């Protein structure tokens, strides 16, 4: 599933409002997790999962999904 | 002249094209009466919420949206109007609107794009900036940006037949996300999971969000 995005750099929380609307997805995550963070933005056509990962670059957060179609966010997974 | 009445059911959105070519979308559980006469293109929002888009560019008559609380006079504007119990809220996305509270119509309050204001018959109640370029509902979505849970569920309940509430201990919990209106049960389930809440649903038309334990 892909979408066209034109999300400027800025605070993360409004960028995610913009993202979920552009992707037309159910995105639900804790308010505190995204408060006072920033994104470099997202401009172009992307798979929704790849686009979300790009939007979240540098934030310390990653996308999460489970058995239902919904998306969430979580702190970046440890790698070791 | 030209003269029509419209309503939308609970959970229904409707697209109208008025005689002048102005487009109106009605949201859930809304009622609009339209009366074009020689003076003005009159819209009366009797219940609910509507979005005006693609305003006619060269009609000589002003466009007036009235509610019980006053008038919104549109200059080439694209704007949302929602009637609450005790006030009207306008949100402007393009152009400008002049707000005229029923008991204090002059001087008008000028609202430009990216501005939102609430008013009652006596005057302004609140005003702030918004970054949205259209209302989320008009694209089939709810969007929450740290919205208190009690207010989020008040909004969501407009789209449903039954009662939706939360325990008072939860009233200020902040909700963030984007939510397709196509399935409101999924919205409830997702918000409850994110906020680590229990969904009490013992009878079909009464749902209460509760603390987990």
């Amino acid at each position: 599933a892909q979408a066209d995005f034109d999300i400027p750099a800025g605070p993360l929380a409004p960028a995610l409002a913009h993202f979920g609307q552009s992707a037309h997805i159910l995105l639900s995550y804790p308010t505190a997790l995204t408060e006072g963070r920033s994104t470099s933005g997202l401009a172009g056509r992307f798979d929704i999962d790849q686009g979300l990962a790009i939007l979240l670059a540098g934030t310390g957060l990653e996308a999460s999904r489970g058995a239902n179609a919904s998306y969430s966010l979580q702190a970046s997974a440890s790698t070791g | 002249d030209w003269r029509a009445d419209y309503h939308s059911r609970i959970g229904e959105q409707r697209r109208l094209t008025l005689a002048d070519g102005t487009q109106v979308q009605l949201n859930t559980d809304s009622a609009l009466n339209v009366a074009f006469d020689q003076q003005a293109r009159r819209l009366r929002l009797v219940r609910g919420e509507m979005l005006i888009t693609r305003p006619a560019l060269a009609d000589s008559r002003p466009l007036w949206v009235d509610t019980e609380h006053g008038r919104l006079e549109s200059t080439l504007a694209q704007f949302n109007v929602r009637l609450h119990g005790q006030h009207t809220q306008a949100t402007v996305y393009q152009g400008s609107v002049a707000l005229q509270p029923a008991l204090h119509a002059y001087p008008p309050i000028l609202l430009g794009a990216g501005e939102q204001a609430s008013f009652n018959q006596q005057g302004l109640l609140a005003r702030q900036a918004v970054a949205a370029v259209a209302p989320a509902w008009s694209q089939g979505m709810l969007v929450a940006q740290g919205q208190p849970l009690a207010a989020f569920i008040e909004d969501l309940a407009r789209y449903r037949r039954g009662h939706l509430a939360c325990d008072p201990a939860l009233a200020g919990l902040r909700v963030s996300g984007t939510f397709p209106l196509e399935n409101t049960d999924k919205i409830i389930a997702a918000v409850a999971e994110t906020l680590q809440l229990e969904v009490q649903h013992f009878t079909r038309y009464w749902v209460t969000l509760k603390p987990r334990m």
